[PDB]
């Protein structure tokens, strides 16, 4: 009767307005104590639908205990619209209820992080590594110890975690990360190496190792490299893609487009690669790449991204902006496309569609894109917010 | 027979080939002609390629194994293009028959298998 | 070894005789495609045909009518490795695949190390393949193929379910048909596998 | 029905050159085959085990793109220079190894180019404006090239068929060209002709490899029988049979009995010299072993390759998968060891060459 209840608040909810489905959603939070799942969908209905939101992450704290998530949540909540102190504060409140150090330390070391006093966060970061050590505290704590210099203690950091969590490739694609912003480059290659031999399979470090052997000459390494991480997943559809990227590059466009057929023939179901097949065919085929990266990849985001850019290159401003609104309610996470829709908004349209775009940018949080990833992992733009991660994402399309 | 027209096939190795050129013409999976072929090499979509060693000029077929190299496809050049004289029920005999994947084949895995069997010629 | 037997044999042999030894071979009627419109015509023809030869036959006056209403040539030979192939169900398929299928070969089973040996025509271990790697479902007890290739003839007789707790059993029973080599590959293989 | 037939003074005086060039090779090769035996057995197999430890940890490197067409064959130059590869164009180029810098490649082929092999002694002591490497394409033409002049030179016309690979002499002053008219070319450097067309097969011959010493030679095609035949007077009496497939490879081991033989049968024959009969039939791989590359003068592996897109570094003898030296995207066409032994390239049909080093 409780879950028919939800559902019926969350069919208001959806249907026609937010009242009733707050009062049926109240009425069931008062009529039985519920487990963290019926209180983040409360929390959820409150934030979608400032005091309010509130008002129901105390009541989910007061009478839901050992719910990280509605603590997070609240402290989220406090941190966007009342203040960051009392955010800070609630963390605080928060870690005295729940002594496990796993998600409210990283939290709270985020949130003094993206604030100032970084010793406090230094010192967060380290009681998190004593109390509770993890691959992923581990890699926060490297992160906010190279956010501000690469100092040689982030080093020994990078090096512990990579001794400690070697079957994690995040704490190899870290020290490769830190040793490629210093003044040498082979510590950087033999670091996403030996990532790439320890895990054994490990996309993002072979992508990194692959990057830093094309960026730093002869990329025939790179290219060898690249071909030893598509055989040895076996056939990635992201070693694919970085091979046909790399091949792209270069001069070789019959090699690039021999690299781009054998993703199709062995994964034609890849957004990714239909993107870099219709990105690559020329200007009077594009018109059939898309319609058969449409065919084979339906629904797809990136494939959405490509047909936006396709239209919005073929001097069709009414049809790119109806398929970055497509991409937009298919997968509104994407950050691609999301860069690709502010950029033409930005490029065709008033001041309107680029509020939309930013709208847009700041309630769904861009994740996993092409030009989004490239700006949330650096260290000059890792305390940033949305919405100048998006502008910077699509200023440099 | 031409020199130009690489790989060659041997008796039985056509004989197969033209049994799987009829099944998958009969079946709606095969395409002949040399802009057909063209088209389905340049679309992404055919299975195989097959070519005449016996066409006055073989130049015009030139670009079928070169296509071949441009989507990773088998490419096979019948002695003469006789064999497919009759074809898909083509009067004249067809030298480009664009054998292209066809869902649920009755003869998908024998596709594969002459494709399997037209790798190994061109060495 | 104190000389080669070309560096005995020429040390004086040289001369200008060239020759031509072991002239040996290595160890037809094809139809072609039809036409659409000659099928057409063809049924055409053949039905006004029938209907006239069964007018002739049985309207001469001698019936009345009714009222109108290969393991030569080259053999594959395939040999893939099992984790756990003790399974009755796996085994016995396995052999009895190889029976039906004539895939001649064995099936030895060792400590974590099941090499399937078959051997037939190509239809047959393509047949074998397809149900050995997608129909029989072993699931860390797993089938891969270690090698496919063609031989002349058929080493073993009949698929038998051969058995030895230590490899050198087994390989003294592939030796004992010739097919020594490959077990030890898939003795080495496994090995390779289990060491990373 | 061996029938004879007599041939030239020149081939007689080039056979006698030959064999008073291989017998005293044959002599310091049997000292040094008595000086291996009298080591120890357990300096030999820490060595055997050093060199299992560096080919096992064989990484492929430098995978350079020579061009559009895809790599047909690869011959390492002398003392480690460079790399000759010949793809499916008419170019012949040279990359300079391990740097995979191509330099100075010698074009003039029209069809597909076949083994492009270097002279044993080109880049070490033979001029390099003067004729040091030798290719042949799909036609028949084999035609000298020089290292820095990126022009042919004056082909021998004596071959009207296919040739599909073509190897020096280690002497320097022959070099022998299996053709597809059913026989098996031996042209000289010296006398600028073909000095005999041995037919030991009944089907075009593929492969032909002179031996370390240079006394035999071994044969190879689609009759599917493997000859040994002497550059004396002929008389090949080692003759190699079991294969059911065409021998597409041949390598002759630096010891004086076992000889490497690759066929399409998914398989490698190594075979005895002193015994007459096949010592071992290694499953190198389950494609057909076109490509097959024997040991520098360590004489401790032999690399197959095959049309997969790996190719099996096997002990030598011993016949077991030490390492398998993948990354490939198509059919491993050609591949050769420098003589050094630490670099190997094997070319593929991913139009790429790259490198096997040890980590």
């Amino acid at each position: 009767r409780k879950h028919t209840w939800m559902e019926d608040a969350d069919s208001c909810v959806a249907h026609n307005a937010l009242e009733c489905a707050r009062a049926i959603y109240a009425y069931a939070l008062q009529v039985f104590p519920s487990k963290k799942s019926v209180w983040l969908r409360a929390a959820y209905f409150e934030k979608n639908h400032r005091e309010s939101l509130e008002a129901l992450l105390q009541r989910a704290v007061a009478h839901c205990p050992k719910a990280e998530v509605l603590w997070l949540m609240g402290a989220k909540s406090k941190w966007l619209a009342g203040d960051v102190p009392a955010a800070r504060s609630i963390l605080a409140l928060a870690f005295q209820a729940n002594p496990n150090s796993e998600e409210i330390w990283l939290a709270a070391v985020k949130l003094e992080s993206e604030n100032d006093e970084y010793e406090r966060a230094r010192r967060l970061l380290a009681k998190a590594r004593s109390s509770a050590p993890t691959a992923r505290v581990f890699m926060k704590s490297v992160k906010l110890e190279w956010v501000q210099d690469n100092i040689r203690a982030a080093q020994d950091l990078c090096e512990e975690a990579l001794r400690h969590y070697e079957d994690f490739p995040k704490l190899w694609m870290m020290k490769g990360q830190i040793e490629e912003q210093k003044e040498m480059m082979e510590k950087a290659r033999e670091a996403y190496n030996q990532g790439l031999k320890k895990c054994p399979h490990s996309t993002p470090l072979w992508l990194l190792l692959s990057r830093l052997e094309e960026k730093i000459g002869q990329l025939t390494r790179a290219r060898a490299i690249l071909e030893k991480s598509r055989l040895k997943n076996p056939k990635n559809p992201g070693l694919w893609l970085e091979s046909v990227r790399l091949e792209y590059r270069a001069g070789l466009k019959n090699i690039a487009n021999t690299l781009m057929a054998k993703a199709l023939q062995e994964c034609p179901n890849s957004g990714i690669l239909w993107s870099e097949a219709i990105f690559l065919e020329a200007r009077p085929q594009r018109r059939t790449k898309s319609v058969d990266a449409l065919k084979k990849c339906e629904h797809d985001p990136h494939v959405l991204l490509a047909v936006a850019k396709l239209f919005w290159s073929q001097r069709k401003i009414t049809k790119a902006r109806e398929w970055f609104h497509r991409t937009v309610k298919i997968d509104s996470d994407l950050g691609d496309a999301w860069a690709f829709f502010y950029k033409f908004e930005l490029q065709h349209g008033t001041e309107e569609q680029q509020e939309e775009v930013r709208k847009r940018c700041e309630s769904a949080e861009p994740r996993h894109g092409e030009l989004w990833c490239a700006v949330s992992k650096d260290i000059a733009n890792w305390q940033k917010k949305i919405g100048d991660i998006l502008r910077l994402v699509a200023g440099r399309i | 027979v031409n020199p130009k027209a690489y790989p060659l096939a041997d008796a039985h190795l056509t004989k197969k080939l033209l049994d799987l050129v009829q099944q998958s013409c009969n079946y709606k999976q095969l395409r002949k002609g040399a802009n057909e072929a063209t088209k389905t090499l340049n679309r992404g979509i055919s299975e195989f390629i097959v070519m005449a060693a016996d066409a006055e000029p073989l130049e015009i077929i030139l670009h079928l194994p070169l296509l071949c190299e441009d989507k990773n496809v088998p490419y096979v050049f019948v002695r003469s293009k006789q064999a497919l004289g009759r074809a898909c029920g083509v009067s004249r005999p067809v030298i480009a028959c664009s054998v292209t994947i066809k869902e649920g084949s009755q003869l998908k895995q024998q596709i594969q298998s002459i494709q399997q069997s037209i790798e190994r010629l061109l060495v | 070894p104190e000389i080669e037997w070309w560096d005995s044999y020429i040390i004086f042999g040289i001369t200008n005789l060239v020759e031509h030894p072991a002239q040996l071979n290595p160890p037809v009627t094809l139809g072609v495609y039809l036409t659409k419109k000659e099928q057409k015509k063809l049924r055409r023809q053949t039905r006004r045909e029938a209907q006239k030869e069964l007018q002739e036959k049985v309207r001469l006056g001698l019936m009345p009518p009714p009222e109108p209403k290969d393991i030569s040539q080259g053999v594959h030979i395939s040999v893939y490795r099992v984790r756990n192939l003790s399974n009755p169900a796996k085994k016995f398929k396995i052999e009895a695949n190889a029976g039906q299928l004539y895939l001649t070969g064995v099936v030895v089973l060792h400590k974590d190390v099941n090499v399937v040996v078959v051997e037939g025509g190509p239809k047959a271990q393509k047949k074998f393949k397809r149900l050995m790697l997608h129909r029989i479902k072993w699931d860390t007890n797993k089938c891969v193929l270690v090698w496919e290739g063609t031989a002349k003839d058929r080493s073993f007789g009949e698929m038998k379910f051969k058995q030895c707790p230590t490899e050198n059993m087994a390989r003294e029973h592939f030796k004992k048909h010739g097919a020594e080599h490959y077990w030890d590959l898939a003795l080495s293989e496994s090995v390779l596998e289990s060491t990373d | 029905q061996t029938w004879y037939h007599e041939g030239p003074n020149s081939l007689k005086v080039a056979r006698l050159w030959i064999a008073n060039y291989s017998l005293p090779r044959a002599m310091k090769r049997l000292e040094e085959a008595r000086l291996h035996k009298e080591i120890p057995e357990t300096t030999r197999t820490s060595q055997m085990q050093e060199l299992h430890k560096s080919l096992r940890s064989l990484n492929n490197f430098c995978s350079q793109i020579g061009d559009d067409r895809p790599i047909s064959y690869c011959h390492f130059s002398p003392n480690s220079k460079m790399l000759a590869t010949a793809c499916w164009s008419g170019l012949c180029k040279l990359w300079s190894v391990p740097d995979c810098n191509l330099l100075h490649t010698l074009r003039g082929h029209n069809t597909n180019v076949g083994a492009i092999v270097f002279h044993p002694k080109s880049t070490v002591s033979l001029d390099p404006k003067d004729v040091n490497l030798a290719s042949c394409a799909a036609d028949g033409s084999v035609k000298l090239w020089s290292l820095d002049s990126d022009e042919p030179v004056a082909d021998i016309e004596g071959h009207t068929v296919r040739v599909a690979r073509v190897m020096w002499h280690p002497s320097g002053r022959f070099l022998g060209t299996t053709c597809y008219d059913r026989s098996w070319r031996l042209w000289d450097l010296e006398a600028q002709e073909e000095i005999l067309h041995q037919e030991g097969h009944s089907m075009g011959v593929y492969d032909i490899a002179f031996h370390q010493d240079g006394s035999l030679a071994g044969t190879g095609g689609l009759d599917a029988f493997g000859r040994v035949w002497d550059l004396r007077t002929g008389r090949c009496i080692m003759f190699l049979e079991g294969h059911l497939k065409e021998i597409y490879g041949i390598n002759f081991s630096p010891n004086g009995y076992h000889i490497a033989t690759g066929s399409g049968d998914n398989t490698c024959k190594v075979w005895d010299l002193r015994q007459r009969r096949c010592v071992y039939t290694i499953p190198a791989h389950q494609n057909l072993v076109t490509g097959v590359k024997f040991e520098p003068i360590h004489g401790n592996f032999l690399l197959t390759g095959a049309y997969d897109n790996t190719a099996k570094i096997w002990t030598h003898p011993g016949w077991s998968p030490l390492k398998t030296l993948a990354g490939h995207e198509g059919k491993v066409m050609g591949l050769d060891i420098s003589s050094d032994g630490q670099l190997i390239a094997t070319c593929s049909y991913d139009r790429t060459f790259k490198l096997w080093m040890a980590e």
